[PDB]
């Protein structure tokens, strides 16, 4: 599962999608997770 | 306005995963405080995710290491056996009662000094006619009632997770630490400078499998006790199991922790599962004797 | 009896403890300590002579305690023939402490089982052993050779039961060798090692093991392992039971319970 | 088996016969249902699993009270020895032959029914610690670094 495309894609989105791709290669998975505890990220102060 | 970027990105990500696999159910595990509202100035708006409410995410989950009871109650905790007539140093009912009553809902510690003095301070609201709604403790309650946002302190009518019956809660992670005590800190996992490495404040050096027994099964019983088992009882995954460590027999269960893991280098009570002697004696008496 | 403890503190307490006893038969005799009979919690306790002996032996089950209460024999409460029969033996007695001053509060001081009985011409003494002592007896769980079909109809044994069991009446009473009727010649020798529960009479379904069953004229003559307790009248209703030798071949021939044979014929 | 003396006597004496007494020894550790059969060996803690799957996949019987089938050990006898509720491990026709007439006692580690807390729990995270090939069921033969 080498990924070409764009180098910038690598990171969390790539990781999750790559794992999903692995699950697809297997066929199906009963459940998936996103972030086990990204608390600091979850509290990202934003000004709108 | 405060739209956290990570959450917005998560919503987009959830759609993508669903496209790749319809079968996969996407859940974001969260801290107990995160599950409700993490208290903050201007971030008091509920941290309950609009994404959890959103269809693209298919499940709601908690990495929950919230204390069933807090060990730092001094005499009032598990050192109350002589004074309160408590039967055992490790008492299942007492911890279970503490979570049910409101551990960290009315049992939060205002200061480090409070932990040092072994006293828990109650937290309540009632300003809006609602009790503290950011209670770390409430999970079944959190599912039972949709929780309205509380932006900048001021209450907001709109509720994240507007439908109370949201996607079923998942007990993605839970359990006591390898060491003795640790009811106060169940998020302790051995490491270096990271947050998990720090030990419970007054936990004993000796490891306790019984403390894990105090969590695990009792916690499951507590969830059954909860009126709605929103948490995925079937998928109540505990923190540790492994193949390589202590391989006298590939992480054999009836051992306290370390075995011939010396080549690898390991320190975990949790992966191995202990067998309680007292219960076995009682059944044996009924049939064998 | 919580109030009784309070009564003890006041000192205004008159003891009315009643020694209710349930035997294997289950008949209950109040045998109340209080001289005036008191009915407590729906149980009438007559003022039969109380069993009082020496000093209380009390350990909380760490040591099994047999309480040697000595009770003057009361004909109504106890019968020697029944004691010999053993219907009385195996009796379980619960001592419930009550206050004459207060009928409402009754608490069980202890639960004990009569074990050793010594009789006298006009009086008797009995040992009220605690439940741990009976529990302490060791079965041992030995497994070797013969099948555990054993006693037929045991749940682990899972015997078919059904057709082999038969109904019989006694043509003659000869103690151990009583001749019986209603039993087929075929039934004899299949009922060997069997039991002969006697529905009729005091036994009421209690049967001495049949040591040997041999068909004879006038119906099969049954030789029991032991003489039946109590005199058995001829014509008493009886239930005839098959006897399992427990030899693996015998178990197989008679019932063939391969699913439940604890047999290890070849080692 | 005999050895040739070549020209002086008979050169055809040599034979390659295997050791005898291969049998379905069955060891019943205990009565009642049993689980977690592991770390079993006649002379030591264990034998290579990858190398040996024994006979019919290391046949063992848990101890089911209702019925226990016979893998040709009680089956050959027929109608009298089917076991019930006995935890017997059947080793059949697997004589290693390194040993002689005697066969070393085999100690098998088994779990007696217990672990009520373990029974209650439904899940444990399967793999917190992951290696380069982490979850591979087959042994990953490794070329030397």
């Amino acid at each position: 599962l080498t990924c070409p495309g764009a180098p910038g894609d690598a990171g969390l989105r790539r990781f999750i999608l790559h794992l999903a791709k692995l699950a697809d290669i297997a066929g199906g998975v009963d459940a998936f997770l996103v972030g086990t505890e990204f608390r600091g990220l979850s509290q990202a102060w934003e000004p709108q | 306005g405060r739209r956290y970027p990570f959450v917005d990105a998560l919503r987009d990500l959830a759609q993508d995963v669903d496209t790749i696999l319809p079968t996969a159910k996407i859940s974001y595990a969260a801290d107990w405080s995160e599950y409700h509202s993490h208290q903050d100035a201007g971030d008091l708006t509920f941290h309950l995710d609009p994404l959890w409410a959103d269809p693209a995410i298919d499940f709601v989950g908690i990495d929950n290491y919230l204390p069933l009871s807090d060990w730092r109650q001094g005499a009032d905790h598990l050192d109350y056996d002589a004074t309160s007539g408590r039967t055992t140093p490790y008492d299942l009912d007492y911890l279970k009662s503490n979570i049910e009553g409101g551990e960290y809902w009315d049992w939060f510690y205002a200061s480090q000094e409070d932990r040092d003095t072994q006293t828990r301070t109650p937290i309540s609201d009632g300003s809006y006619g609602e009790p503290w709604v950011f209670r770390q403790k409430a999970i079944r309650d959190w599912h039972a009632n949709a929780h309205h946002n509380r932006t900048a302190g001021v209450r907001a009518t709109t509720s994240t997770g507007w439908v109370p019956g949201s996607k079923p809660v998942w007990f993605t992670e839970y359990g006591c630490p390898a060491v003795d005590l640790g009811a106060n800190r169940p998020n302790v996992f051995a490491a270096a400078s990271s947050s998990e490495s720090a030990l419970p404040w007054y936990s004993s050096g000796l490891r306790d499998d019984f403390m894990q027994r105090q969590y695990l099964r009792a916690m499951a019983e507590w969830w059954t006790a909860n009126g709605a088992p929103a948490v995925d009882l079937a998928n109540c995954q505990a923190w540790a199991w492994d193949a390589r460590p202590f391989p006298e027999f590939p992480l054999r269960p009836a051992t306290w922790s370390d075995g011939p893991d010396w080549r690898l280098g390991h320190w975990l009570n949790g992966r191995a599962g202990a067998a309680p002697a007292a219960e076995a004696i009682t059944r044996r008496a009924i049939t064998r004797h | 009896m919580t109030d009784y403890t309070d009564h003890l503190a006041t000192g205004c307490t008159t003891l009315a403890r009643c020694y209710i006893l349930t035997r294997r038969d289950g008949v209950v005799m109040g045998f109340t300590d209080h001289d005036r009979d008191i009915d407590l919690d729906g149980t009438r306790c007559a003022a039969g002579a109380a069993l009082d002996a020496s000093t209380a032996a009390r350990s909380l089950g760490i040591t099994p305690d047999d309480m040697d209460a000595g009770g003057a024999l009361s004909a109504d409460a106890i019968t020697e023939a029944d004691l010999r029969a053993g219907r009385y033996d195996g009796a379980q007695v619960e001592v419930w402490e009550v206050n004459w001053t207060d009928p409402a509060v009754r608490g069980r001081l202890g639960v004990y089982t009569i074990g050793q009985v010594e009789r006298g011409p006009l009086a008797f003494r009995a040992e009220l052993r605690t439940r741990p002592a009976l529990w302490n007896r060791p079965e041992g769980r030995i497994h070797t050779a013969l099948c555990d079909v054993d006693r037929l109809g045991d749940h682990r044994c899972k015997l078919a039961l059904g057709p082999w069991q038969s109904a019989a009446t006694v043509i003659e009473a000869d103690g151990a060798d009583l001749i019986v009727s209603g039993l087929d010649e075929t039934a004899s020798n299949i009922f060997d090692r069997g039991v002969l529960d006697w529905t009729g009479g005091a036994n009421a379904g209690t049967g001495s093991d049949i040591r040997v069953a041999r068909p004879v004229a006038g119906g099969v003559r049954v030789s029991l392992w032991s003489a039946p307790p109590f005199p058995i009248t001829a014509g008493d209703t009886a239930n005839a039971t098959v006897g399992c030798d427990r030899t693996a071949d015998t178990c197989r021939n008679r019932f063939d319970n391969l699913a439940n044979f604890r047999g290890f014929p070849l080692m | 088996t005999s050895t040739r003396v070549g020209s002086g006597k008979s050169s055809q004496k040599v034979k390659s016969t295997n050791f005898d007494y291969a049998a379905s020894f069955a060891v019943s550790l205990g009565e009642g249902p049993l689980n977690g059969i592991g770390r079993i060996f006649l002379d030591g803690q264990v034998r290579d699993l990858s190398e040996m799957i024994s006979e019919n996949r290391v046949r063992f019987y848990p101890g089911t009270e209702d019925q226990e089938p016979d893998p040709l050990i009680e089956a050959i006898e027929g109608a009298a020895p089917a076991f019930r509720g006995t935890a017997y491990l059947v080793f059949e026709r697997l004589f290693l032959s390194d040993f002689g007439n005697r066969v070393p006692q085999v100690r098998v580690e088994v779990f007696g029914q217990s672990g009520e807390m373990e029974k209650g729990v439904t899940g444990v995270c399967v793999i917190p610690g992951s290696t380069e090939f982490g979850y591979m069921p087959a042994p990953v033969r490794q070329q030397s670094l």
